[PDB]
């Protein structure tokens, strides 16, 4: 089902609320033990994991370089090792088991750092780094490829994106998305990587745009309903499903459905209650 | 709020 885990609505939240729209209502899990917003979700051997952000709260504004994992049969969260620097508004891209971690802010420092992570040594070891400091960065995988799409370098909001080549360990710029869009819902869905919303510094964003790697072009698809950054985002068995963000005004229930074969973005269902910056992920 | 996130300062 679709799990998403953290989010924000006048402090950091601990939710996990599992969603299934065959089932057509929700459901509440365990919480999280350290409450999180700006985090990034992913599932890796359908161990949903739980990675960065910050617990922004009336007491504190930490940023998390936790790791954290939840068995879905169990229903209890884990500790597992820690990134070698907190990573606020993360993202990250499942590669062959190996767990990325993107960029990211700790306080004034924009992230152009990245280290890995699998579910057996449990250790983390820095890579390259982007060529672009990244924080609210949309991440993908396509071809065993890393993407990095999109976020905010202190000053600029930006349209680049950035691929990761593992075999090499370097970062090669791309083509540029159409737009500009930090705090975008970036996911492959068929084999395009998409981009929908965003804020690009004067405005939140509904638009979507996908990426075809064979010919390096960002065509522009369907737009969505409500403009929204700071958004959830997956695909369930092959449609995409956008959850939460904030508009500029206000924190979002609202989940949009984009349907691929007719290009459509339909609203399905809504949260149980408005957030922004949760991690979304399925098992 | 932050214009991106909405999260407070």
């Amino acid at each position: 089902l679709i799990y998403t885990a953290g989010g924000y609505f006048r402090q950091s939240l601990s939710y996990l609320e599992a969603y299934n729209p065959s089932d057509g209502t929700w459901l509440r899990l365990a919480d999280l033990q350290v409450p999180r917003s700006g985090l990034a979700g992913c599932v890796v051997g359908g161990l949903l994991y739980a990675v960065g952000g910050r617990n922004n709260s009336p007491d504190g504004n930490t940023d998390s370089s936790a790791l954290d994992c939840y068995n879905p049969m169990t229903n209890q969260w884990s500790p597992c090792a820690p990134m070698s620097v907190p990573r606020n508004r993360i993202g990250v891209g499942v590669i062959d088991g190996h767990i990325y971690a993107v960029g990211g802010s700790h306080g004034c420092i924009h992230h152009n750092s990245v280290e890995r992570y699998e579910p057996e040594r449990d250790e983390w070891h820095l890579v390259a780094p982007m060529l672009t400091r990244r924080i609210g960065v949309g991440v993908a995988v396509l071809n065993r490829l890393l993407y990095a799409v999109g976020g905010f370098d202190g000053t600029n909001r930006l349209n680049s994106a950035e691929c990761y080549y593992p075999e090499r360990n370097e970062w090669r710029m791309i083509t540029a998305m159409n737009t500009i869009r930090s705090g975008a819902g970036v996911c492959v869905l068929h084999n395009c990587i998409y981009a929908a919303g965003g804020y690009d510094g004067q405005d939140q964003l509904n638009s979507v745009e996908r990426y075809d790697v064979a010919t390096a072009t960002w065509t522009f698809v369907a737009p969505m309903k409500h403009r929204r950054s700071a958004l959830g985002i997956t695909v369930h068995q092959g449609r995409i499903y956008v959850l939460g963000g904030y508009d500029g005004h206000t924190f979002l229930d609202s989940v949009e459905c984009y349907d691929p074969d007719t290009d459509t973005w339909s609203e399905v269902t809504r949260m149980t209650s408005g957030r922004s910056g949760v991690g979304v992920a399925v098992t | 709020a932050d214009e991106e996130t909405g999260e407070a300062a």
